[PDB]
């Protein structure tokens, strides 16, 4: 399966990946941060229990 | 990768700070010290952007709104979810803008070229400049900054404007106004112009300078030149921001009535007063 | 139910009848905003709409 | 009837379409200059693959 | 451009961070889901 | 560091140009001349001037339309003179009265308007057949009739946005400080026009023209010491100052244009302009009459906390009405 | 393992590294910073028994 | 099929996929999260029978 | 009808094919996705006769 | 008749006519579907006799 | 360019391609109309 | 450039191509129609 | 460019790839409407 | 570790450390001097007992 | 320690510190001029004992 | 360019750093951790 | 650049000025704790 | 252009004159503190 990193420079590639594995990162944290259920910062210490949950259908 | 002609012209020099220490490039784009200053604000400005959405009550792009602080602050720093976090963000935006402006200076210095490009990108900073911290400074609160958001600083200027009731009366901005309409004109002109002659119908052989000069000088009554439509663009382009900066100066520091009622002085020479 | 059951034995805050260490805040997006459902949600908070003009 | 499309949405996305065909466009013609690009890894074209390179015929004078 | 023994010896590396890198995700997702499970 | 700014040593030529290329029908109007002032900013030369008979009847037919605005003006204070240059910015000549919609309005309430209006837009599509005309017999490209038809379908939409609304009475009073009250009115009157996403693409083309000249005007003038100007010549035969001009912004900003599409960029962002904005105005009114409520649908609108909060019974009490017609008697009170 | 360094040049590595860490750490500080439970220059000193901590409304 | 490799270098279509794969799986995930039913970050607990439904005719 | 392969090229025309069938379809799903009756994402589980529709003549 | 494609290349017309047929499909298609009549994703399955229609002369 | 003998057989392929579209839309109006009669 | 024969090649799989996307896309609008049907 | 035996060896691993990747895909449906289904 | 001036000449980068540890000295004040309980220019002589705590 | 000007140009760093000293003490002036207990052009003649200062913990 | 013995002795200093580095934040987590805990 | 012996030379003087300034901060941090503490 | 003799000569002045304005600018915040304790 090596022969990929004859079709692409190693180089380039981890540039791309880092990059890429950054921004997804930096994307979820945000995300998860944003949310009710998991803004870990202000309410992380709450167990699974007490944490929020969205409200459901009638 | 580069241009079939670009390597020859990628030599060391031209820097204003680091020497050949970050004398380099990556992919298409010239580092340099303020390539790297750069890069820093930028990303630290855009992830307090992103911080400033998540805290915020809506991810949808249009809505998301990091406000300043409330005008009691003065020129404190407020709480960071009270605005200072809108601070921090105009520090970084500053950082990047002058970081962008001065890494141009050293690009033009390493082609040979003179230093247009930086001191026409000086006039939009001017701009912004003038509102996130002159005006404000002059107003004695940060919290007169435009809010960073697509659509809410769109309501900013809504409300600014009905500040003064009548914004449109506003002497400056109709000048500014008009440098930006005569801009266009002028950008389409020119835009044309030089098309046509590189572009004309099959069957023609490519035009000249002395056909674009015939053909501008029946439009105008005059004939401006290569030279001149450019630096009549930049006079028109970089001319409506910086009377745009004045149009927003004046308005607050050191005007506070209605505009309509600022051309009272023109009703009242003496000729016909 | 603006607020969480208080122990009266300790002062401590119960969510979902179990204690918490700290004071317990109840949680918003910055000053409280929230985003516009709908036109009809809008409108629901503005005065009635206005009556016919007199010719 | 629609009670969430409207023509003024639906305008708003011809004009995308449009709009992105035209910088695809403007692309192409950016790259009839300096292309294809030299890299170590061989010819490189990015994207869109510019439009040739264009002679110009110049006239037979009078 | 890399020989293929240049390709062979840095797909080793490669696969061997990437599976380091999956363990370490494996085990922060479970410390997570201990502690606050998303289904 | 020479600036090239302005010019510090001009050269006259005895014979000129000016006297054009191969023309054929019409007639060059005028001998050439040099001005000094124009020679110090661009080419010195002012001089001839070509019509032909679409030229000629443009400027008829704008004359009368300047004509009757002006008289009209004159005319509403009192044939005043002094009043008519003392208050000339508030002047107008303005559209007729909305209970008429499409029907011909009294003379003095809107029929000058309406004919100065006809006489305007027949000038404007007679000076579109010149400019046409001239660039084929130079021999040119259509680019500039193109671009001048997206200036002209903006000025249009003021005529068919109030026809598909169905009243004159919409339309934009000539006049300075007029037409800027209708400009504000218009916003007002279809609740903000911020949110129509045309206007916004059209600012957001305005903007990027002077993004653009600014950015072009400064390039070309950088590289205007090694002969940057001379463009077609740049374009034909490519020297160092255009390589120059493309490295610069690939370097800057990791992508660029040439010498010749630059101006491709530059035609396309002044012509979206204009039509972007021709069909925001056509959608207005037409299509949406609230445009901060077709923001929130759409999702435009950030949310505010609250400013006032109404009961029930204030929901009903301030409610108005809309506007009506004048009152058209002076009523006595006294019983 | 180090031939990385012959794939790319260390002194700007180095750089883009720093500055990397440089951005991340102050980023965390100022989110710490917005934060109420970790607004440690104006609550630093409450224990964490006075520690704010966030739950939703009960709107039982 | 293989001569399509032929036509269109696969250096290329595979550089292009993954940034249409890339993009496409963003986008759904988003609408999926911007959505009641599918908001999992706060309601992923919730039984198939209690997720939110929107509303039928009458 | 094959030669329209000689009248134009199959590599641009497969690629304005590949275009012209993405946009339209994210074009025909979002509409859907913008209905009452067919916003499946909120509302699929409903039984064909629960589904949404517009009024009739009175 | 065959002629016509001596004075027009088939290449540029035929591109210019499927463009031209697409732009009026989907000018149809949504002048429809923003119809009362026939906004068919919402109404589509009422009967003909049910479907909108338009106001008659109102004896005004 | 071409010469009159291809513009002959493009013709043939192009009216009898532009027949088969009207038939085609002949049967879509013809299904529209059983469901949906405009007038 | 195409040969004929590379022409007349390549159209075979365009028109099993286009086969197999209609019958997917049929397939896919019955079962869209036994869940939901639009008339 | 390739050789037709380089294209034909690629497309080898292109297919593969893209069959695996479908199936990974369609454990995620599994996955997926056995926690809440759609229809 | 002196061999770190080998990759990055000290002329060529003081004035780079001293630049952000001043911008960074700088902030890092302002933040403290508009917080209730480090607005030292108005109660820096309150003593810590009486000086505010931003308690929920 | 003096080797460190063979490394800068006198002539420049003292511009450059002459530069900087004046903006900072310019800037601390204007903190001073702006607070209320230091603003010493209208209050400067109170005793120390009148001199206001911001609030207590309550 | 550099040698593999620059090469390897440079990887030997970034390495200690990076470990060292990593050592230091966890003392630092280890302290605030006992002042105020996030779980 | 200079030399190692100089880089030696030059590390001396910047190790020792950042001793000197991290000393002074020290004590600047330690009258702030006493007038007033953060934890 | 610069000598270690002149380098010697300018860092005498150069320390001189900082110390000289530091002592000075001690005496006004002596005064200062005097006129008005900002602890
Ligand atoms: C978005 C905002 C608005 C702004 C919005 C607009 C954004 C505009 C920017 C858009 C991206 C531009 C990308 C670009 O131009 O790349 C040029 C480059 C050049 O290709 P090349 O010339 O052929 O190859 C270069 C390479 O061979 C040699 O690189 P070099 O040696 O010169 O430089 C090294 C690099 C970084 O090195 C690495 O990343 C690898 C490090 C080792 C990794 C080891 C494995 C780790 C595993 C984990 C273990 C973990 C445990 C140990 O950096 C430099 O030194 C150059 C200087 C960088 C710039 C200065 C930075 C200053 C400090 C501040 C930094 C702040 C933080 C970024 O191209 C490539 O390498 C291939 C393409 C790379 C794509 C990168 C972007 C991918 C993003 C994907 C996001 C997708 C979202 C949907
Ligand atoms: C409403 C009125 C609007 C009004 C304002 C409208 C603005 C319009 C102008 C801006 C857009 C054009 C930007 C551009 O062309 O940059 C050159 C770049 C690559 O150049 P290349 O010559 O084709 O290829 C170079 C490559 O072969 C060799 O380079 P190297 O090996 O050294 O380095 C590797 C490359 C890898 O490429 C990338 O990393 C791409 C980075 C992102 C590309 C743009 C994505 C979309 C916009 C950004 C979204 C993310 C933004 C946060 O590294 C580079 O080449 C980096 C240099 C390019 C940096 C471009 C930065 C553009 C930022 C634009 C910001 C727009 C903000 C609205 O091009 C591309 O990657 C493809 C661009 C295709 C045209 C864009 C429009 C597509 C419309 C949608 C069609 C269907 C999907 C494609
Ligand atoms: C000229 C070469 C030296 C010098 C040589 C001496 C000598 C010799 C003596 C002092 C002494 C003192 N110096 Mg010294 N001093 C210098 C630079 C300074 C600087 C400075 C910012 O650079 C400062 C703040 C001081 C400060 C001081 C005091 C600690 C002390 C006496 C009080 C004083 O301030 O007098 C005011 C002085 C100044 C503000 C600056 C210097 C002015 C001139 C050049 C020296 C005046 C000396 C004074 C008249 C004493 C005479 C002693 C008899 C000759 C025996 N010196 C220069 C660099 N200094 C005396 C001491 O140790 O007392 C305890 C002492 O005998
Ligand atoms: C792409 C969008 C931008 C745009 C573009 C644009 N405008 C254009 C063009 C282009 C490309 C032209 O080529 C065209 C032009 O000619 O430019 C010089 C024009 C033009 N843009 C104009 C204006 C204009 N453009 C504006 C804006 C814009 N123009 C946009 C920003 C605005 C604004 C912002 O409000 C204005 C006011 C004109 C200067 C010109 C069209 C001139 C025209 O049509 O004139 C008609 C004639 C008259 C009104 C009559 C004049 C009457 C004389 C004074 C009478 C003298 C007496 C006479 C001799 C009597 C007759 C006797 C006979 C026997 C001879
Ligand atoms: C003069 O008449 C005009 C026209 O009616 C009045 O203006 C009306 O009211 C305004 C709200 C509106 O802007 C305008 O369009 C118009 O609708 C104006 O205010 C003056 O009113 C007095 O005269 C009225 C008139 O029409 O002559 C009179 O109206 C009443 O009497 C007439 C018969 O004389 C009858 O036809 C009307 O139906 C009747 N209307 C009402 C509401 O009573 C006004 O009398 C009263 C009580 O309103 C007059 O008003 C006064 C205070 O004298
Ligand atoms: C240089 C050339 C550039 C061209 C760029 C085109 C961009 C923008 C303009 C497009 C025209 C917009 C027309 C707007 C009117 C409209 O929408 O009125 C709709 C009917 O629908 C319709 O008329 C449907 C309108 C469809 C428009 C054409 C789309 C298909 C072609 C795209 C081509 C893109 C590439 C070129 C009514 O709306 P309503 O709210 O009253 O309905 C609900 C009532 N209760
Ligand atoms: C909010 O919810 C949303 C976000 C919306 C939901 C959606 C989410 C989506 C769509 C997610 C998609 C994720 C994804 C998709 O694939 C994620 C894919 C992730 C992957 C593949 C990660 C791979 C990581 C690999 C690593 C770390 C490798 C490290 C390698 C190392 C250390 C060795 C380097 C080489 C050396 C040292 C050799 C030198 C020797 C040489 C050179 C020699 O010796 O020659
Ligand atoms: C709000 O919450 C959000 C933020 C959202 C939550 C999410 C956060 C996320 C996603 C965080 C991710 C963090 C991360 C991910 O990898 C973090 C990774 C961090 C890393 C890798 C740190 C590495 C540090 C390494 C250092 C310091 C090295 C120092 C080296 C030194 C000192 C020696 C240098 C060599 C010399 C001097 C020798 C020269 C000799 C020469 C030349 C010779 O001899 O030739
Ligand atoms: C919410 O966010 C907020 C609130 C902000 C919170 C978060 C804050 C954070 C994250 C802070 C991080 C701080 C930090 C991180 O590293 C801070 C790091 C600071 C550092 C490294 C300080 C180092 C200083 C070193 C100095 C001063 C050295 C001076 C040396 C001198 C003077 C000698 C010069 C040489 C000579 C004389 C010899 C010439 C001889 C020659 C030439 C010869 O002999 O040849
Ligand atoms: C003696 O000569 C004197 C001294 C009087 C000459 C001096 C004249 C002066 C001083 C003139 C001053 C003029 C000024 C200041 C004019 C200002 C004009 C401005 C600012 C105008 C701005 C906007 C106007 C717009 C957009 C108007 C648009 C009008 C349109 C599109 C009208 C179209 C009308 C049509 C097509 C009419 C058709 C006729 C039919 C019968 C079909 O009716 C509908
Ligand atoms: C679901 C829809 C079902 C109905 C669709 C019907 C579409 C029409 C199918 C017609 C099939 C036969 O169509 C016929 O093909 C032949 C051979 O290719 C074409 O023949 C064409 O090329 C030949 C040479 O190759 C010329 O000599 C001839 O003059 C020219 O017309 C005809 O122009 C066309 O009439
Ligand atoms: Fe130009």
């Amino acid at each position: 399966m090596h022969r990929i990193w004859l079709m692409y420079d190693p180089r380039r590639v981890m540039v791309a990946l880092v990059g890429f594995l950054a921004v997804l990162a930096l994307v979820i944290h945000f995300v998860l941060l944003s949310s009710q259920r998991y803004s870990w910062i202000e309410n992380g210490t709450l167990g699974a229990d007490q944490a929020p949950v969205g409200a459901s259908a009638p | 990768a580069m241009l079939s002609f670009e390597k020859k012209y990628r030599v060391r020099g031209g820097t204003l700070i680091g020497g050949d220490l970050f004398d380099f490039w990556f992919g298409p784009f010239y580092v340099g010290f303020f390539g790297v200053t750069t890069i820093f604000f930028v990303t630290l400005g855009t992830l307090l952007c992103v911080w400033g959405a998540a805290m915020g009550p809506t991810w949808n792009l249009w809505q998301i709104n990091i406000a300043p602080p409330d005008l009691k602050y003065g020129l404190g720093l407020a709480p960071l979810r009270e605005g200072g976090l809108w601070q921090i963000i105009t520090l970084c935006a500053l950082g990047a803008f002058g970081s962008w402006a001065l890494r141009q200076a050293e690009i033009a210095r390493k082609l040979g070229m003179g230093m247009h490009i930086p001191w026409a990108y000086g006039g939009a900073i001017l701009a912004y400049t003038t509102l996130v911290v002159i005006r404000p400074f002059l107003l004695g609160a940060w919290g007169h900054g435009f809010p960073y958001g697509i659509f809410s600083h769109l309501d900013w200027v809504s409300n600014v404007g009905y500040q003064y009731l009548h914004f449109h009366y506003n002497p400056a901005h109709m000048i500014a106004v008009t440098f930006f309409f005569t801009n266009c004109l002028a950008l389409a002109m020119h835009g044309s112009l030089i098309l046509s002659v590189t572009n004309p119908p099959k069957g023609t052989p490519t035009g000249t300078s002395e056909q674009e000069n015939v053909f501008f000088r029946d439009l105008l009554g005059y004939s401006i030149g290569a030279i001149g439509i450019h630096r009549l663009g930049l006079f028109l382009a970089v001319g409506a921001a910086v009377w745009s900066a004045i149009c927003i100066v004046i308005s607050g520091p050191f005007w506070t009535q209605g505009w309509p009622e600022w051309w009272n002085w023109w009703l009242n020479l003496p000729i016909w007063k | 139910p603006t607020a969480w059951p208080v122990d009266p034995t300790t002062g401590q805050t119960l969510i979902n009848g179990r204690p918490v260490v700290g004071r317990v805040f109840i949680m918003r997006k910055t000053d409280g905003t929230v985003k516009y459902p709908n036109v009809a949600d809008v409108v629901a908070h503005e005065a009635l709409a206005p009556l016919p003009p007199v010719v | 009837m629609m009670e969430y499309i409207d023509g003024a949405q639906i305008a708003l996305y011809a004009f995308w379409l449009f709009f992105f065909g035209l910088i695809i466009y403007l692309r192409r013609e950016d790259k009839r200059e300096g292309y294809p690009l030299e890299s170590p890894q061989g010819p490189r074209d990015g994207w869109p693959k510019g439009a040739p390179k264009k002679t110009y015929v110049h006239r037979d004078h009078g | 451009g890399m020989t293929e023994e240049e390709a062979r010896r840095f797909h080793g590396y490669m696969v061997t961070g990437t599976l380091g890198y999956v363990v370490v995700a494996s085990v922060a997702h479970f410390l997570a889901w201990s502690w606050r499970p998303w289904f | 560091e020479y600036q090239n700014l302005f010019t510090r040593v001009q050269v006259r030529t005895v014979p000129e140009p000016g006297i054009p290329i191969d023309e054929s029908t019409g007639t060059r109007y005028g001998t050439g001349t040099f001005s000094y002032l124009a020679g110090k900013f661009g080419d010195a030369q002012i001089g001839p001037i070509y019509l032909g008979w679409a030229g000629v009847l443009s400027l008829i037919f704008g004359f009368i339309a300047i004509e009757i605005i002006g008289l009209n003006m004159w005319a509403s204070v009192g044939w005043d003179p002094v009043e008519f240059i003392r208050q000339l910015p508030w002047l107008a000549l303005e559209p007729p009265p909305p209970q008429y919609g499409l029907r011909v309005p009294p003379l003095n309430q809107g029929g000058w308007y309406l004919m100065a209006g006809f006489f305007l837009t027949v000038s404007i599509i007679l000076w579109w057949i010149r400019i046409y005309r001239r660039a084929r017999a130079l021999q040119m490209g259509s680019h500039l009739p193109w671009a001048f038809a997206s200036a002209i379908f903006l000025y249009s939409t003021f005529f068919f946005q109030p026809l598909l609304v169905g009243s004159w009475s919409e339309m934009v009073p000539f006049g300075i400080f007029p037409h800027l009250d209708w400009t504000s009115a218009f916003s007002i009157r279809y609740g903000n026009l911020y949110y129509n996403p045309f206007h916004a693409l059209s600012i957001a083309f305005l903007y990027g023209s002077a993004v653009l000249f600014a950015m072009h005007g400064a390039t070309i003038l950088a590289v205007a010491r090694m002969g940057g100007e001379r463009e077609i010549e740049q374009i034909t035969d490519r020297g160092t100052a255009a390589e120059r001009s493309m490295l610069f912004w690939r370097w800057c900003m990791g992508f660029n244009a040439t010498m010749e599409s630059i101006h491709r960029w530059a035609w396309w962002f002044a012509v979206l302009t204009t039509f972007t904005g021709g069909i925001g105005i056509l959608l207005t009114g037409t299509v949406v009459d609230n445009w901060y409520l077709w923001g929130v649908k759409h999702g435009l609108v950030a949310p505010y906390p609250a400013q006032n909060q109404l009961t029930p019974e204030q929901q009903d009490l301030l409610r108005g009405r809309y506007q009506g017609t004048a009152p058209d008697s002076f009523p006595s009170y006294v019983v």
